């Protein structure tokens, strides 16, 4: 079963700055991969599906790339809206499962 | 409106049966599956299963032989059904919907805590 | 007379029409009647409008270019004041025909010229001037104008015509490639440079024609566009091609501009909507 | 000199007239005619060949991804696609077929569509290709689906299924362009079994589709393309 | 008997054999045919070096790896130097081939993937920069080592977005182009013959492409588990009633 | 009737008359009958 490694677990940063988690893979996803962001005490909210493309109304400064193993989102001019945990979670061949989250904590 | 409510009992003894529901709204089920995600506290997200459009099940590899999904087809419901509760089992459960088989439109999600 | 559909009844068969290999880069001719039950139908079509003469051969506007009819005292050059213009022919500026016609990498036609020149009086006029356009054929290798009453205007070797302006002209050309057909593409240089243009060749060169109003001047200053409008005729066309997708950037080239949108639609829904 | 009236449309330029003209050029002798291979005479010779769907445009950007319609393992009874079949559009609008059809107002005739599988030969699938003509929606659970037009295709050494969608019109031509009374309806596959894959092997495999017309195809009413536009004139 | 996926192509000094294959591709439905009096223009008696030229050249190998784009080869550019027919090419004016290109990627029957085996006649490449910027020589003109569809852009080079088929036109649409699939649980080769392909009857072979190989991946690559993530891509070219002509020094090329 | 002496002068050819669409759809060596095994 595929293990997603997500890195770091957090990243205090403020805004206007640029932030990218990195998600990586024992198994190759083949692009099957999403992120989540989740603000406290929140339901989790998919951003970026298809490890590239932006959800309906996720901000066009959210930014997936990546493909194979190595999946990484990128939040080019972070603002006050983008602080919480953040996920990826692989939808290539169940279980789907997710990686250890990332923080992003205001500096 | 695409709508998916958990509800559960959201305080149950260990070692004893838990069920939950997400009704479901906007969608049948027959056309989109359903995906369990829980979130104990502090920690992060946990793919717990998902019933597809027609049936058919997958479980997360650790709980497979405790947690069990079925579902309703004429009452838009999915029964998220667990077993041997353990302190590990409380979190947040969330239901979701396939969405080009990616989990989207999740619920507010139910506290479920298990205690004595 | 010609059958579109044949009857046919049910089949229980290992003769299987609707399993094949498309690996082998064939399309096997399936008929609908090899996976349903169908009737005699026909098809009381010919296919003439779908025809490459049909499809290709009809006038397309190619070139949309201004010159003028003023006063020429003291303009130096002649042709930034637009008293007279050139437009070195092809196919390529406008791209309604060209996406018709780079579906094939060469063809071969006749071609048909309809020039209209339409004046326009945008200031200070108390008339509308009745004006000749001189349209010259100018083959390379031929002196090009530089005045627009200079010497290459007397044309004792180029095909010329003299039309009103309002009125139209019309003209065919022959088939005038180097090559045996006309290159739509061109994987290639003229010689062996690491410097040379690629893809831009000779072997759709149609010619050029230079466009001068023959009148001197009034005191009013006219604008005449002149609009050439092409058909093709005798179409041959050979090696069918992909259809350009994006937008083009540059005659004679394949080029595509940078950052541009998605040409294929995005659904709205998963791939099971409908 | 021969008394003669001179009618309506004189010196107009209608730009579909067919008629004979001066040559520029006199006693021009042009280059030979030599054998190219590839000639072509007629546009219902080259939208009988297959190519293929871009039909997972579930993509914000144009990727060969748009062309892989994802299959899965532990599926029965579900949908793997579903398409609307206005051929000037959608799925189809960029496709070979799709994009001669858009020079052409009208159409008729049978549709080829084709599905190759890709996945490992150990692998095995059952599908439902399906066509459902028009006054019915799109089907929903496969069997409002296998109630049309429809194959079943057992996935095997042949790796191709051709699903015709039959000319199944009242009218005897439809628009290119998506009108409602003149839809060609709905298009669909479905799980007929479920995707079992060997052991070793996990994940998804794809199908490609691929559209081209059978010899019964019309097309008529020749028009401009809204694939293709422009702004200023191109230069060299 | 009869097997349609049991192949042997000799030529010359060289031969193939396949045992998975599917039907070959004869592009357009003409073999390759010597240049007929009736079509020639230049006065020259063309050399016909038939055994020494007309024979199987294997490239250099590919490895498609699961975010593989593609390759792109150039003929006769891609046997430039390759034996004596690298030297015709170089020491004539004029020269005219048709080919049998025979592409080879085995796997398992746990393998996936497909490839989309395609000649495109005249592939002339788009610039990634836009305008009226052209593509060099030397990145038209790669040799056997072909153009990598993964790689980055480079000044003065073609784009290579491989949805965009390095031209402006879609990816889907190159099966209107002589074409084959290597579908790993199908087929291991594809073998596609080119006739000589062009508006005029000969041509000079070092300024000018007359077909483009285009060898890509259309479904990805999925290896089962445990098996190294590569598979490599052999792609064998064999020129066809080659003639030559306008015989003079050899010609100097940039790079 | 033709009013000029030039080939190129004159109108369009009409009905190609060919269409012949098999040297697309069926480029391959060997022929495959519809109906059999496309490989063996």
């Amino acid at each position: 079963d595929i293990v997603l490694t997500q890195s770091p677990a957090a990243l205090s940063a403020a805004a206007g700055a640029t932030v990218a988690a990195t998600c990586r893979a024992s198994g190759n996803i083949h692009n099957a991969l999403a992120w989540y962001q989740q603000k406290a005490g929140k339901s989790p909210q998919l951003l970026v599906y298809a490890a590239a493309a932006l959800a309906a109304g996720v901000p066009s400064r959210f930014s997936g790339s990546g493909s194979g193993t190595a999946y990484a989102l990128a939040i080019n001019s972070l603002a006050a809206d983008d602080f919480g945990a953040y996920y990826c979670q692989h939808f290539w061949s169940t279980p789907y499962t997710f990686g250890g989250g990332t923080k992003l904590e205001i500096k | 409106a695409v709508q998916l409510a958990e509800s559960g009992p959201a305080l149950v003894a260990p070692s004893q049966a838990l069920s939950i529901t997400c009704t479901v709204a906007g969608f049948s089920l027959t056309a989109y599956g359903v995906a369990w995600v829980r979130q104990p506290p502090g920690a992060g997200l946990e793919w717990l299963g998902a019933i597809w459009a027609a049936g058919a099940t997958d479980y997360n590899a650790a709980l497979k032989s405790r947690a069990s999904i079925a579902k309703d087809n004429s009452k838009s419901q999915v029964f998220l059904a667990m077993a041997s509760l353990a302190t590990a089992d409380t979190a947040a459960y969330y239901c979701a919907r396939e969405w080009d088989a990616y989990g989207d439109y999740w619920g507010q999600g139910t506290t479920v805590t298990v205690s004595a | 007379q010609t059958v579109a559909s044949i009857s046919s009844g049910p089949k229980h068969t290992q003769k299987v029409p609707i399993l094949t290999a498309n690996e082998t880069g064939a399309t096997m001719p399936v008929l609908p009647s090899d996976s349903i039950e169908t009737r005699t139908t026909y098809m009381h079509f010919n296919g003439s409008e779908t025809d490459v003469e049909c499809f290709l051969g009809r006038a397309a506007c190619v070139h949309v270019t201004e010159i003028q009819n003023k006063d020429a005292t003291g303009i130096d050059n002649h042709r930034e004041a637009k008293l007279f213009n050139d437009w070195k022919i092809n196919l390529s500026s406008l791209v309604q025909l060209r996406k018709k016609l780079e579906l094939f990498t060469y063809v071969r036609f006749d071609s048909e010229y309809t020039i209209l020149a339409t004046a326009s009086q945008p200031d200070s006029a108390n008339y509308s001037s009745n004006l000749v356009v001189q349209a010259m054929y100018v083959p390379p290798g031929a002196p090009n104008p530089k005045e627009w009453d200079d010497y290459t205007w007397q044309s004792a070797s180029n095909p010329s015509v003299f039309f009103k302006v309002g009125d139209t002209s019309r003209f065919s050309v022959p088939y005038v490639g180097l090559a045996s057909a006309y290159n739509c593409f061109y994987d290639g240089y003229s010689h062996d440079d690491a410097e040379t243009q690629y893809g831009i060749t000779v072997l759709n060169h149609m010619g050029s024609m230079a466009f001068r109003i023959v009148n001197e001047h009034d005191e009013h200053k006219t604008l005449v566009k002149i609009r050439v409008y092409h058909r093709a005729k005798h179409v041959e066309a050979w090696i069918p091609r992909a259809p350009r997708a994006l937008p083009y950037t540059s005659i004679g080239r394949t080029n595509y501009p940078k950052n541009t949108e998605p040409v294929i639609k995005k659904r709205k829904g998963d791939i099971k909507s409908y | 000199g021969l008394p003669t009236t001179t009618l309506p449309g004189s010196g107009q330029f209608l730009t579909t007239d067919d008629r004979q003209s001066p040559s520029a050029l006199p006693n021009y002798e042009p280059t030979p005619r030599i054998h190219i291979p590839g000639k072509v005479h007629n546009l219902l010779e080259i939208i009988q060949v297959d190519t293929l769907i871009p039909m997972n445009n579930t993509h914000t950007k144009d990727e060969v991804n748009s062309y892989l319609i994802p299959l899965n393992a532990n599926r029965q009874n579900e949908q793997v696609f579903g398409t609307n079949l206005f051929i000037g559009d959608g799925v189809f609008k960029t496709t070979l077929l799709g994009e001669i059809v858009q020079y052409y107002t009208h159409w008729s005739g049978s549709l080829r569509f084709s599905l190759m599988y890709t996945g490992p030969a150990l692998s095995s699938a059952k599908l439902i290709l399906a066509y459902t003509p028009p006054g019915a929606r799109g089907p929903q659970d496969r069997r409002e689906a296998m109630l049309g037009t429809h194959v079943v295709w057992d996935i095997g050494l042949q790796s191709t299924i051709v699903m015709t969608i039959p000319w199944t019109s009242g009218v005897q031509f439809r628009y290119t362009d998506p009108d409602t009374y003149t839809s060609a309806g709905f298009l669909s596959c479905w799980y007929q079994t479920s995707l079992i894959l060997p052991p070793e092997t996990t994940g998804q495999v794809y199908l490609l589709s691929f559209i081209s017309a059978c010899p019964d195809f019309k097309l008529r009413l020749m028009k401009d393309t809204q694939t293709i536009s422009q702004t200023v004139a191109l230069t060299e | 008997g009869y097997s349609d996926r049991v192949q042997q192509i000799t030529l010359g000094n060289s031969t193939i054999t396949t045992q998975e294959a599917a039907n070959a591709v004869v592009c357009y439905a003409e073999w390759p045919e010597y240049l007929p009096d009736v079509d020639a223009s230049d006065v020259n008696k063309t050399s016909k070096p038939d055994t020494s030229v007309c024979r199987f050249y294997t490239l250099d190998s590919k490895t498609w790896t699961t975010g593989s784009k593609g390759w792109c080869w150039k003929l006769p550019d891609a046997l430039k130097d390759m034996g004596v027919f690298g030297q015709n090419m170089f020491f004539h004016s004029l020269g005219r081939s048709g080919y049998t290109v025979h592409v080879q990627c085995n796997a398992t029957k746990f393998h996936s993937g497909c490839l989309l085996v395609v000649v495109i006649p005249e592939h002339q490449l788009a610039s990634h920069e836009g305008g009226n910027v052209s593509v060099k020589y030397t990145f038209t003109h790669p040799g056997e080592r072909g153009i990598d569809l993964s790689s980055a852009n480079e000044v003065g080079g073609p784009v290579k977005d491989v949805i965009y088929n390095m031209n402006g036109t879609l990816l889907g649409n190159l099966l209107i182009f002589p074409h084959q699939f290597i579908n790993l649980r199908t087929n291991n080769t594809a073998t596609i013959v080119i006739p000589y392909i062009n508006s005029v009857p000969i041509d000079s072979m070092t300024r000018h492409n007359n077909v483009s190989l285009m060898v890509i991946p259309i479904a990805p690559l999925t290896v089962p588990t445990g098996a190294t993530p590569s598979l490599p891509i052999t792609v064998t070219i064999a020129p066809m009633c080659t003639e030559f002509s306008g015989i003079r020094s050899k010609s100097i090329v940039p790079q | 009737i033709n009013y000029y002496k030039d080939a190129a002068s004159t109108s369009s050819a009409g009905q190609s008359l060919s269409m012949d669409p098999s040297k697309f759809t069926e480029p391959v060596k060997d022929l495959m009958l519809k109906g059999a095994p496309a490989l063996n």
